[PDB]
């Protein structure tokens, strides 16, 4: 039976561990997702990484999930395994809210989750969840955050990153354009842009995109909502636009 | 539960996987620790400042008690765990006994711990280095430690871990004298300065006084650096 | 290959066993000698940086008022063995109100070393790469004994582990005389281990111990005295 | 047996309680102070069986302790409240301790708070608060002369007659109170009411 | 690599181990049929002695699982009797829990599900051993099932198992064209005759069993000798 | 060989490698003896010191009042296995009230040893046992190969250079079965004799140990064992 | 009993090899197919047996989970009688702790975790199947697939098993919304004809069909040849 | 090539190797025979002297298992003990559980069931032992041999070892319908002596159980009189 083991928890001579590593592959063959963090709220956009057109594309979302009424995740990898995580993080967020009576301060939500992944990565013999998320959210403590996890269980908070496919031109165009005090409008223009700008196809299509924020409501209340399709379709018609509005020169 | 012997002696008397975690441990962000006459400082190498990350809500330099800090090199994801145990450590002592954890017991409970890991079968070791520090309670005198993923520890003046650790202690080899006030801070950033030459964005560097740890401002660790950069090259000039 | 922890080799040997034997060679020479007196050990501490606190790598560590304990080859494996060692010892007295044989103290070390294997019989996982010196007295008198990683031990009238005991074991035994003096025997101790040690002798390179009616860590000061009359 | 109350003014929670240890007629000891500091910012005044009241808040107090470095924030009045009545409520069927709890904090962005949290596990924010016998007469004097915006000088004078009324009327009237304060500047012994 | 060796799938997507079960079963040279009737349901195999020693009373693949349901085991011997026996708990536990007696379908099912978990868990090798059920359901009439190494219960209005599944399955479908309704004489003469058909040779009476259900005789029963031969003498004369 | 890493993989000659590698771990031991009579058992044991100044390691030791033991192979197991004897010896005395026949107590004891031969992640004992005690029959004789059998023997050894002393036993074993305590004394002596390499025999190299349908379990001392052979 | 090491680890492309082979040894199944009318469902499958003597009435693929669903399977069989079981046992859950029908999509994500258990889990093999599970209920008609990955999709139509390909594309080419229940039939039916080797009949394939509100119910041989007819 | 390693893995032959090699361990032992007489049955054990300095009467072969039957292993001896004690522990139990003593024929069902058990598990090496009971029911004399592979059948003549096949021609060449146990003793003498080889092997003491009527069903040696005059009488057979 021993032959039969691959011995995943293990160290290479080099000192890192190959499961993980293969982990962060399966990542970058997986649809793009970015975030971006504004001053008045918080952006997920994800690509639907299927798009036959039989699909039904009536379900509001696939790579998108409400975590909290405070806290949104955008997910990248496996979606077999990111909907046990994110059964998971719900769970946890509750567990929280009820021993404490009050929302789960996000950076705790996404170590929580973090921690999660770390057994896998470290005891057991069991893969490692080959998922990687964004987390979007807001606190008392800390205002708006957005944390990025890999599957190696490690996090960190980012002004703007981007996970997936093609993550690294996104990531340079992200360094290259973001600024603070980008608002919402400014926010969700900028996301459009440099996801379009990193597709393979431009003029985007409704039907293959994926977008939420996690803004603030006049009354103090953290209101997340994913756009509906015509949304998305003013808003690519108004990027569509903008965007030769600006490289006219 | 899943029991296979992850760490096995090698032909030659050698635990691989115990190396393997050391290896890692190179490979992560130096750190620095300088035990002064009356404060005991830290630094690691990065402050994370790539000019998009939102470092607000983390830092490196951890406190595990306001009575103890741990600065940690390696994998991350560790860090978490083990300073997760050893905070609980830190309270369940002062449940057990009134006295809070003297500086050398909390290094030995990480090092036993780390040491359990890499000799329990069927769990990967550790692979970390950490820097302890802390005040020992009613004696006010600084103490410095570390561990090592191997399980064994040991106090120490001064002492660097993660990438280039051996040019750093090098360094303080050279260059460490019993300083007191703000010369231990010089110190260690200038013993981080050795590798990080791109100081100030990016190294984060606190100090542990008799009341505590804190953590120094963007603005001081720039003073310092440009103390450090007028300084040296004015004695170069001078030698040269 | 994926040999098993425990798998015998072609001629008897228990495999990882043997590459832990392996591992002693790479410890610090540590060296005691029985006499009518009392016992000693020495161990070099091998202190790699001056940034390092000689005082804070012991490598002599008490078990009870009366057993001493020279660690070699894996310290970190050693500690956990002492540990065991102390609460043995202590279970005994709060049992009998009397302190523990030291052959019996040794027996009991040694009985965990064999321990490890897979399946959930044991969580430990592998042998522990420490051979031990333990120097005791009790009503037998002085005794000194050592074990190593194949879970065994045997008494003996002095010894030498970690790197240097091929040489040591020699000169030991061209040199011990059976009606050495207290002064006598530390000396020959420290003389032995000064030739193995690479580096020079001194108050601080060196961890000395009498164990005598009652176990006694010689402090700096105690071994400059020693070092200049060797 | 133990008494304990709690007073909220404009910009401060105090917290009294009884300083006498005992074990069946003797006063063992009379400095027993019981009202206990969880952190820079809050009391939590206890009664109950001596060996309980010690355990559960030595407990609580580990738990508010580990939520602070671990995340960098302390813990807000309500949320600790909340943790200690979930804690109680989860021990009254297994193992059931037998303190009752009056919690008073401070929190820069909602002032101050004094919570009321019986050993049945029942959590209710109170403006005023009180256990064991002298209860009765702490409860009554204070609704008699209780304000909403009492200054310190006004609820201190309050607690000093409910001390004596509990002490003239009871028969277990324990001779030594302590008074605790919570303010803007933090959790705070304000004075030692030694009577004999 | 492993797949060879553990029931994972191959890079084409077969399971080989299973694949190697269904070999065993066809090693081992015996053959069997079964043929569901109008009336009755009729089990046939060989069995043969080399020994004069062997005693043969204790050699037989056919196990009455129930009163009213009967088992033919084509297979390796040991893992036959080990199936019988987790058949037979199951069947006592069905009728305690349910208050019933358990219906031909249900074992053949549970039989299957049982078998699909060797094939599942890959230190668990799948039973090398295909067994038939025959019982007179009580509101459905006459029933068969067959159970495989990998799972796949399908009921069959006759069918084969051994070395010689083909050849029995091919002579069985060749009489059974026309979708007959078979008395119970001609349904056991027609098992008698399809293993004839198949192993080339007469035999004795002696190195065959028959096991038969009626539905004026639910019960699972093991023919006289004499009836056997009785069953021969009228397959000679026609 | 590849039939070689796991005790539970049988070899297609119907062989069991691991148990034969535990089974010659015995043969690095030093030479244990034992020879019976129907009413003595004594088992000798040489003593080799693995230094001048260090000294030899154990191999005989006491079970209960009636029966002894002289290991052979590595002694982490001796200990393990001698400890369990004695605890199963003490066990039946306590229910019973009563001496544990030898002959139950090695069947246990190799049903003990067999039990690790057979699961993939134990591995077998590595420590021949030479079980000699009494019953209610007299006086006997066993010895249990780490591959979870026994045997019974008027005589025995085994270890480095136990063929010596088998050699000469298997001459003079057809006297033992009457022959008195001092006797067996002196054969074991002379069979210890065959094993040393030229050096002349004395007490200093072996330990006798000695059990009688009289007399309980004991060790010879150092000095009688030396005057004996000064015959 | 350890039997807790992944046997389907990462390869060094990121690519999970064993949910691969699982997926091609449903690749190697019989044809299955769905489609949803705008007004309800329809999922039909091929069902030819390898020899006449085998009693096509004794065993259905086409199974009802509850009153509103129903379910069709690819690839293994032995492994549909699983998920079935499993997934029966988790409606009744449901409907114990509430007195209401699992909706599908939850009933769909249940059957998905039980699907990644198993690719995780140590000691087993992915199931060597994919489902698509039909279901009509308050938020209107709903088609799911479920594949050996643990991943489900929503889908307006769909097929796998052998010859999914070419019924891919016919069902793209010929699908259209605002489709009733009985074109969404007659579609399925022929998309099975184009593929199916031999001649059609109401004993060689398995149609199952959820109304307005109505329930699942797979019809009976009579009436099949009646659609087709 | 691979696939000989284990007891869970079918070879692409369908068939397991590591049962295989565990009869041969089998082959390699020593004959075992048994008997099913008129009035009884006798087992023999051909037990074979590894030195001579064994104690006539070592590691015997032939056990006890209940009152009314007994067991003769081959094979791995160390495996043949637990089997017995297996089938002792069945014993009891039945006979506790139900009040009646277990029929041999159960008590051989059990047996074979527990073999076959022990080779289902990755974990566990498949015993290397093949036994015989002989128990004496109230359904009569009944012997039984329980093969290494979990396969049982209830004989009337049997051997397994190294003298399989002369044992079997030989019991083959007798009228067990005629002969009464004490006939049987000597006939089972006999063909141990014949298929005996000292050229060979080395000597052997032969070791039988006679459970018959004079032994009042009850399992038990063969008394040493009549043992001895078989012993004379089949070494005088040889010429």
């Amino acid at each position: 039976s021993r032959r039969y083991d691959s011995r995943t928890t293990i160290f290479s001579p080099e000192g890192r561990l190959y499961q993980v590593e293969y982990a962060m592959e399966a990542i970058g063959n997986a649809g793009s997702a970015i975030g971006i963090l504004a001053k008045d709220g918080v952006v997920l956009i994800g690509e639907k990484k299927v798009t036959s057109k039989l699909l039904q594309t009536s379900t509001s979302t696939e790579k998108m999930y409400k975590i909290d009424d405070h806290v949104a995740c955008a997910v990248a990898g496996i979606m077999s395994d990111a909907n046990i995580l994110i059964n998971t993080a719900r769970v946890q967020a509750q567990r929280y809210t009820f021993s404490y009576q009050e929302p789960m301060p996000v950076e705790q939500l996404v170590q929580s989750l973090c921690d999660t992944k770390q057994g896998y990565t470290q005891f057991g013999g069991l893969r490692p969840f080959g998922v990687s998320f964004l987390f979007a959210g807001w606190d008392k403590n800390y205002g708006f955050q957005l944390y990025m996890s890999d599957p190696s269980g490690n996090y960190g908070g980012w002004k703007a990153t981007a996970i997936g496919a093609n993550n690294q031109a996104a990531q340079s165009m992200l360094k290259q354009d973001y600024k603070d005090d980008v608002t919402r409008e400014d926010a969700v223009k900028l996301a459009l842009k440099v996801l379009s700008k990193t597709m393979d196809s431009t003029s985007l299509t409704s039907e293959k995109l994926e977008l939420a924020e996690v803004y603030l409501l006049p009354s103090g209340k953290v209101k997340y909502q994913v756009h509906s399709p015509e949304s998305l379709n003013r808003l690519l018609t108004e990027s569509g636009l903008t965007q030769p509005a600006a490289e006219t020169s | 539960r899943y029991d296979r012997a992850i760490t096995v002696f090698s032909p030659d008397g050698h635990l691989f996987q115990v190396e393997y975690a050391l290896e890692a441990v190179r490979k992560g962000n130096a750190a620095v620790g300088v035990r002064g006459t009356d404060t005991v400082v830290l630094g690691v190498e990065k402050k994370s400042a790539a000019k998009l990350q939102d470092s607000r809500s983390v830092r490196k330099i951890v406190n595990l008690d306001n009575h103890i800090a741990l600065a940690c090199a390696g994998l991350k994801a560790d860090a978490r765990v083990l300073i997760n145990k050893a905070r609980i450590e830190c309270q369940s002592h002062k449940l057990t006994l009134e006295d809070p954890v003297t500086v050398e017991y909390i290094t030995r409970y990480i090092a036993g711990l780390q040491q359990k890991y890499t000799q329990s079968g069927g769990v990967r070791p550790f692979g970390l280095s950490t820097l302890i520090v802390g005040f020992d309670p009613y004696t006010d005198v600084p103490a410095l430690y570390q561990t090592d993923p191997s399980g064994t520890f040991s106090a120490w003046k001064a002492n660097a871990t993660g990438r280039n650790s051996n040019s750093i202690r090098e360094f303080l080899e050279k260059n460490y004298k019993e300083t007191s006030g703000q010369e231990t801070v010089k110190l260690a950033i200038r013993a981080l300065l050795e590798v990080v030459e791109s100081g100030g964005k990016n190294l984060e560097v606190a100090v542990m006084r008799k009341e505590g740890l804190h953590q120094l401002e963007e603005s001081e660790i720039d003073a310092i650096v440009a103390e450090i950069e007028a300084e040296k090259a004015a004695a170069e000039a001078a030698k040269k | 290959y994926d040999r098993g922890v425990n798998t015998f080799s072609p001629e008897g040997r228990l495999f990882q066993v043997e590459y832990a034997i392996e591992a002693i060679k790479l410890g610090s020479t540590a060296i005691g000698i029985k006499t009518k007196e009392g016992v000693v050990l020495a161990v070099e501490k091998r202190i790699t940086s001056p940034l390092l606190e000689p005082s804070s790598v012991e490598k002599i560590m008490e078990i009870d008022d009366h057993i001493g304990c020279a660690m070699s080859g894996l310290i970190a494996d050693a500690r956990t063995l002492v540990e065991h060692a102390r609460v043995e010892t202590q279970n005994h007295r709060f049992s009998y109100g009397e302190p523990m044989t030291v052959e019996s103290t040794t027996q009991a070390l040694c009985d965990l070393a064999l321990r490890f294997g897979e399946g959930d019989e044991e969580s430990m996982s592998r042998p522990f790469g420490v051979s031990l010196l333990i120097a005791g007295h009790d009503e037998n008198g002085p005794s000194l004994y050592y074990t190593d990683p194949s879970g065994t031990f045997w008494q003996c009238s002095a010894k030498a582990i970690g790197s240097g005991s091929e040489g040591a074991d020699s000169s030991l035994q061209e040199q011990f005389r059976k009606d050495l003096s207290f002064q006598e025997a530390e000396t020959i101790a420290l003389s032995i281990l000064k030739q193995v040690m690479e580096e020079k002798l001194t108050p601080n390179n060196v961890d000395i111990a009498k164990v005598s009616p009652t176990y006694h860590l010689y402090s700096p000061s105690e071994v400059e005295a020693v070092i200049g009359r060797l | 047996m133990e008494c304990v109350f709690g007073l909220v003014g404009n910009g401060f929670a105090i917290i009294a309680a009884d300083t006498s240890a005992v074990n069946s007629i003797l006063v063992h000891k009379t400095n027993e102070d019981k009202i206990m500091k969880l952190d820079s910012h809050k009391l939590m005044g206890a009664s109950g069986e001596a060996g309980d009241r010690v355990q559960f808040t030595e407990f609580v107090q580990k738990n508010v302790s580990l939520y602070q470095f671990r995340n960098g924030i302390p813990l807000t009045t309500a949320a600790a409240a909340n943790f200690t009545r979930g804690e109680l409520a989860t021990a009254l069927r297994k193992n059931p301790y037998s303190v009752n709890i009056i919690l008073a904090g401070f929190d820069q962005d909602t002032g101050p708070s004094l919570y009321f949290i019986d050993y049945i596990a029942t959590l209710h924010k109170v403006d005023k608060a009180a256990f064991g016998y002298g209860s009765y007469f702490a409860l009554a004097m204070m609704d008699r002369h209780y304000r909403s915006d009492m200054s310190v000088d006004e609820a201190i004078k309050l607690v000093d007659e409910c001390i004596a009324e509990i002490r003239t009327r009871l028969v277990v009237a324990p001779p030594n109170f302590v008074i605790k304060i919570v303010d803007k500047d933090g959790a705070r012994e304000f004075a030692w009411r030694q009577s004999i | 690599g492993y797949d060879r060796h553990i029931t994972i799938f191959s890079p084409e997507g077969r399971l080989f181990q299973v694949e190697y079960a269904f070999k065993a079963v066809k090693s081992g040279g015996v053959t069997s049929i079964a043929v569901r009737g109008k009336d009755s349901v009729c089990v046939v195999t060989q069995k043969k002695v080399p020994d004069k020693l062997l005693d043969q009373t204790s050699v037989s693949h056919l196990f009455k699982i129930t009163k009213f349901l009967g088992l033919l085991a084509t297979g390796m011997t040991a893992d036959a009797r080990n199936l019988v026996q987790q058949a037979r708990n199951e069947a006592a536990e069905f009728r305690h829990k349910y208050g019933y007696e358990m219906p031909v379908d249900a074992l053949a099912r549970w039989i299957a599900d049982k078998s699909q978990v060797y094939t599942q868990h890959a230190y668990m090798r799948p039973l090398g051993v295909v067994a038939i059920v025959i019982g007179i359901d009580e509101e459905n009439g006459p029933q068969l099932f067959k159970c495989d190494p990998a799972g796949h219960f399908y009921g069959h209005k006759a069918t084969s198992a051994g070395s010689k599944d083909q050849e029995a399955i091919n002579f069985l479908e060749k009489k059974m064209k026309n979708d007959p309704a078979f008395s119970y004489e001609e349904t056991v003469q027609t098992a008698i005759s399809a293993l004839q058909s198949v192993l080339q040779e007469d035999f004795k009476a002696t190195e065959i069993e028959v096991g038969v259900v009626q539905v004026a005789n639910p019960v699972f029963r093991s023919l006289t000798t004499e009836e056997i031969d009785e069953h021969l003498t009228a397959i000679s004369e026609r | 060989n590849q039939y070689d890493t796991d005790v539970t993989t049988w070899s297609p000659a119907g062989r069991l490698f691991q148990v034969e590698y535990a089974m010659e771990a015995v043969k690095q031991g030093s030479a244990a003896i034992g020879l019976r009579s129907k009413t003595h058992v004594v088992l000798a044991c040489v003593n080799k010191a693995q230094s001048e100044l260090s000294s030899h390691q154990r191999k005989i030791f006491k079970v209960d009042d009636h029966i002894g033991v002289a290991i052979a192979g590595l002694t982490a197991d001796g200990r393990v296995l001698s400890r369990y004897m004695r605890s199963e010896c003490i066990n039946y005395g306590f229910t019973y009230e009563s001496s544990l026949p030898v002959g139950r107590l090695v069947v246990q004891l190799a049903d003990k040893a067999q039990v690790c031969t057979q699961r993939s992640w134990k591995r077998p004992y590595g420590v021949g046992l030479l079980v000699g005690g009494l019953d209610e029959s007299g006086a006997h004789l066993y010895y249990n190969c780490p591959s979870g059998n026994y045997f019974e023997y008027q005589a025995f050894a085994i270890g480095s250079r136990s063929q010596a002393a088998k050699t000469y036993l298997e001459r003079k074993f057809d006297t033992f079965d009457g022959a008195t305590r001092d006797e067996l004394i002196k054969h074991a002596l002379f069979s210890i004799k065959e094993t040393l390499q030229g050096e002349k025999l004395t007490s200093s190299v072996c330990t006798i140990s000695v059990v009688g349908v009289g007399e309980p379990f004991q060790t010879l001392d150092q000095q009688m064992v030396q005057d004996l052979i000064n015959s | 009993s350890q039997y807790s090491f992944s046997l389907t680890t990462f390869s060094p492309s990121g690519k999970l090899v064993q949910i691969e082979h699982a997926l091609t040894a449903v690749g190697s199944g019989q044809t299955s197919l769905g489609i949803k009318a705008a007004n309800g469902v329809v999922i039909a499958t091929e069902k030819k047996l390898p020899s006449i003597l085998v009693d096509e009435a004794s065993v259905q693929k086409i199974q009802l989970l509850t009153p509103n669903i129903g379910v069709v399977y690819s690839g293994m069989g032995p492994d549909s009688r699983v998920l079935v079981r499993k997934s029966r046992k988790q409606a009744e859950q449901y409907y114990k702790l509430y007195k209401e029908p699992i909706p599908v999509t939850q009933l769909v994500r249940e059957t998905a975790a039980v699907m990644q258990e198993f690719t995780q889990s140590g000691g087993v093999r992915p199931f060597g199947v994919s489902l698509l599970i039909a279901g009509f209920d308050e938020n209107g008609p709903q088609l799911y697939q479920v594949d050996p990955s643990g991943s489900y999709f929503s889908w307006k139509a769909s097929a796998m098993g052998k010859n999914v390909s070419n019924a891919k594309t016919f069902l793209e080419k010929r699908y259209t919304d605002d489709m009733e229940l009985d074109d969404a039939v007659h579609t399925a039916i022929l998309t099975l004809k184009e593929g199916f080797e031999g001649q059609i009949s109401g004993k060689n394939i398995e149609i199952g069909i959820i109304g307005t509100d109505k329930k699942f119910r797979v019809l009976t041989p009579a009436e099949i040849d009646d659609y087709l007819g | 090539t691979g696939y000989d390693l284990s007891v869970t893995t079918f070879s692409p032959d369908g068939r397991v190797f590591q049962i295989e090699y565990a009869a041969k361990a089998v082959d390699n032992s020593g004959t075992a025979v048994g008997i099913k007489c008129k009035d009884g049955i006798v087992l023999g054990v051909e037990k074979l002297i590894q030195s001579k300095m064994m104690l006539p009467g070592s590691n015997r072969r032939i056990h006890s298992v209940h009152r009314h039957s007994g067991m003769a292993v081959a094979g791995l001896a160390a495996d043949g003990r637990q089997i017995v004690a297996r089938a002792k522990s069945e014993a009891t139990n039945y006979e506790s559980v139900y009040g009646e003593a277990v029929p041999v024929k159960e008590l051989a069902d059990r047996v074979a069931s527990y073999v076959h058990l022990c080779t289902l598990y990755w974990w566990l090496r498949p015993f290397g032992c093949g036994v015989i009971l002989g128990g004496y029911d109230r359904d009569g004399p009944q012997l039984y041999m329980v093969e290494p592979s979990g396969i049982s059948y209830r004989y009337f003549g049997a051997a397994i070892g190294k003298g399989k096949q002369a044992a079997k021609t030989e019991i083959e060449k007798l009228k067990l319908s005629e002969m009464t146990c004490r006939e049987g003793i000597i006939e089972v003498a006999k063909i141990i002596y014949k298929v005996h080889d000292e050229a060979k092997d080395k000597a052997f003491e032969l070791e039988m159980s006679w459970i018959c009527d004079e032994s009042k069903r009850e399992h038990q040696k063969v008394p040493d009189n009549l043992l001895q005059e078989a012993k004379a009488a089949a070494t005088a057979a040889l010429e």
